[PDB]
């Protein structure tokens, strides 16, 4: 019953959520010690064991379903900010989605999480290409909405005690910066791209 | 004007190190 916002909202969400761990591991955000391997995806990730740290995540991205739901979502950004809180690296989902259908969880559901492994298996070796971010670096998650967040700035307070606000012109601004292509896919309810935006000089 | 994020901030890796040890 027109149901495909609903479902790609949940498979988002919990897709963002390991995305968002294992983005932190490997750009080194937070020391290895407090990561444990675990499996998604069929495929090794790190997770992180700081209740603090993963409810701090969870909220994050609980927020975000409702906006996914309503398809009011033009992207979502993993921010690493060095110590003068200014963009250092920007893990960029780019999502767009397909007019409404009824989906028969069976085989597009086990499609697009095949799909999804890509971008985990990339995330996973992004430290290979990518210059060593300078100590003292911390994070955000940015939503980018297709209108004015101000309508949408009511529709995120879905979690008390976690409020959302728009965001500055500082923490988004990059010089240049170098940008990284690292997946694209396509499917009956999804369609999303991943690209690094990394600052040119890290000095 | 577009662009959202969370009030709070993650906890910091000083936190996270003071758990480790």
């Amino acid at each position: 019953d027109l149901n495909s916002a609903q479902v790609v909202a949940d498979v988002l969400s919990e897709f963002l959520e390991v995305a968002v761990h294992l983005i932190l591991y490997v750009r080194e955000v937070y020391p290895v010690g407090i990561f444990q391997k675990r499996k998604k995806y069929n495929v090794p990730v790190q997770m992180s064991c700081h209740p603090e740290l993963n409810q701090y995540i969870q909220d994050t991205l609980h927020c975000v379903k409702p906006l996914l739901e309503k398809n009011d979502v033009e992207k979502v950004v993993v921010v690493i900010l060095d110590k003068e809180h200014r963009p250092v690296e920007k893990f960029v989902f780019e999502i767009t989605q397909p007019p409404l259908l009824s989906i028969n969880s069976d085989s597009l559901l086990s499609h697009v999480e095949q799909l999804l492994r890509a971008f985990i298996l990339k995330i996973s070796k992004v430290d290979k290409v990518l210059d060593h971010n300078p100590p003292g670096c911390t994070f955000t998650v940015l939503v980018h909405t297709r209108e004015a967040a101000t309508r949408n700035m009511e529709k995120i307070q879905v979690i008390k005690d976690f409020p959302w606000i728009l965001a500055d012109e500082q923490d988004v601004h990059m010089h240049d910066p170098r940008l990284i292509p690292l997946k694209t896919m396509t499917s009956d309810i999804l369609k999303m791209q991943l690209y690094v935006e990394e600052r040119a000089h890290k000095n | 004007a577009n662009i959202l994020k969370p009030l709070m901030s993650p906890p910091s890796r000083e936190e996270i190190m003071a758990t480790l040890l």
